[PDB]
């Protein structure tokens, strides 16, 4: 007869959990909930990392693997096959099942972590000057609430912190005129600042 | 982003999964499609082709069971390699035979299909081995509920489970088989060499995990499986014997007496514990050694 | 310092914290 220790349980969600994967570099449990959400949990003092949704259709049976052979984690919905990774120590998982768009119209959700969009706010504030670009007053307010909500839980912890990424719901065609004049303006001032990558 | 594993996109995906060689991830569909992509490279389409019911060898193996109607239902996918790697898919075939009006009576095989393109070997998206399941499996209506490999890369393990309709019930059988590396291709064998049974329906393995040797370490052993049972008890058993070595009971729900029934488990290394999900959502530890 | 497991002249504040499980220096 083995002998197995219990040493207490933790509390994840009031919706219940149905599948789970772990993923060994960054310590992180991604547990499944019932309602489709993902639960990324911290291994090392039993604080949560985030939630995520994964930007999939609403009901879907979403179920979570992961491969360490490869290191990739692998989500299944009943349409489509995401596959993700570790990204400078967060996993990406709010646009990680997006559907890929067909027109450049469509709207396509944008996630970004904290230090790079703080720069992305610096450098719109002080060093870049695209306001005669379409979709720059949305941008500039997307990015300020999203700072102005993330500042709120930096001091806390550092990990939920860095975990917590800003998810920006705007067409993709405006994006790109967007991102093309910050890379040019950058360009024409010969500036090396750490928004331009 | 995403990718369909059709152009289409409105297939909804049976099964996926990953065997001893996870560089390629299988995507099949219901309608009997299958797309692997190289989600070691950058993301791709490597192959896609389609599931025919009416294969030659399908054929034969359900004339040496028993117009002509076959419809192949795929409930798991792995990729076995040591030799270029294969993919290994889990079917079930049913069909329409005379009673010994017409029942429709199912039978679960594997099917051997090849994944390298050629740069008389067999073309991709055709037939390897049509591997055909003992009969307690076509008995019961079973259907293949996990395929994984072991931790030593020679042998299989495929833990079934009760095909639900459109007696004694049983939990499902756990069939391990050896590989076999005769040829140029990865081929399963034809006896399997260890069948387990489940007497309890109680006992149904929902999810399963292999635990390495080397943390006991701090005929060969072939490391210990961890699976989860419909009712929340964890069992813990040697892969040699399939014998129960450790229970683990499942929690009480809080408020209340209910059976707060883990649903999966997985092994976390940091807290070198196995960290199993609850019914309502809990998380539970479960420290090996003392 | 030997991180600890999750539950299921003097040193700065955070090695204080954790001052009775470290395992090497003050160096």
């Amino acid at each position: 007869e083995w002998l197995v220790l219990r040493d207490g349980c933790m509390h994840c969600d009031a919706d219940g959990l149905h599948s789970l994967s772990y993923h060994p570099a960054l310590n992180a449990i991604l547990a499944v909930t019932s309602r489709g959400t993902i639960k990324v949990i911290d291994g090392t003092s039993g604080a949560t990392l985030q939630a995520s949704a994964l930007s999939a259709k609403p009901g879907g049976q979403v179920k979570c693997q992961y491969i360490s052979a490869v290191d990739k984690v692998i989500f299944v919905d009943d349409y489509a096959v995401g596959c993700r990774k570790d990204l400078n120590g967060i996993l990406l998982l709010d646009t990680a099942l997006q559907t890929p768009v067909s027109k450049q119209d469509d709207v396509v959700q944008l996630e970004l972590p904290v230090t790079e969009a703080q720069q992305l706010l610096s450098a719109c504030l002080e060093k870049v000057d695209i306001s005669s670009t379409e979709g720059y007053d949305l941008f500039i307010t997307q990015l300020k609430d999203g700072l102005k909500n993330t500042s709120h839980e930096t001091a806390a912890n550092h990990k939920v912190a860095k975990w917590a990424t800003v998810t920006f719901h705007l067409p993709h065609h405006v994006l790109k005129s967007i991102a093309s004049a910050i890379v040019n303006e950058l360009k024409k001032i010969n500036q090396n600042v750490a928004a331009l990558p | 982003p995403a990718q369909f594993p059709c152009t289409d996109g409105t297939d909804r995906i049976s099964c996926f999964g990953s065997g001893s060689c996870p560089h390629f991830l299988a995507a099949a569909t219901k309608r009997g499609k299958i797309c692997i992509w190289d989600v070691s490279k950058l993301m791709k389409v490597h192959l896609k082709f389609e599931i025919n019911a009416y294969d030659p060898a399908i054929v034969q193996q359900l004339i040496l069971s028993g117009a002509m109607e076959v419809s192949l239902d795929i409930t798991a996918l792995s990729i076995l390699q040591q030799p270029f790697p294969c993919l290994l898919a889990g079917g079930l075939l049913t069909y329409k035979s005379p009673a010994t009006p017409l029942v429709r009576r199912t039978l679960p095989v594997l099917l051997l299909y090849s994944i390298k393109e050629s740069d008389v070997f067999p073309k991709p998206g055709t037939l390897v081995q049509c591997l055909r399941l003992p009969k307690f499996a076509e008995e019961e209506n079973l259907c293949i509920d996990s395929i994984t490999p072991c931790a030593d890369g020679i042998h299989l393990l495929v833990g079934l489970r009760t095909c639900p309709v459109e007696r004694n019930v049983s939990g499902g059988y756990l069939v391990l088989y050896k590989m076999n590396y005769a040829t140029r291709i990865v081929t399963l064998e034809e006896e399997p060499i260890k069948i387990q049974h489940i007497k309890d329906p109680q006992d149904t393995i929902t999810s399963l995990i292999l635990l390495p040797p080397d943390i006991l370490d701090n005929i060969s052993t072939l490391g210990h499986l961890v699976i989860t049972t419909q009712g929340g008890y964890v069992k813990i058993l040697d892969l040699s014997n399939f014998e129960i070595l450790a229970k683990v009971e499942p929690p009480k729900k809080e408020g209340t007496e209910e059976q707060d029934t883990f649903v999966s488990v997985i092994y976390c290394s940091g807290t070198d514990r196995l960290c199993a999900c609850t019914k309502g959502g809990e998380l539970h530890f479960l420290q090996i050694g003392g | 310092l030997k991180n600890k497991a999750p539950g299921l002249l003097r040193l700065c504040p955070f090695l204080e914290d954790h001052k009775e499980d470290i395992l090497c220096g003050p160096v």
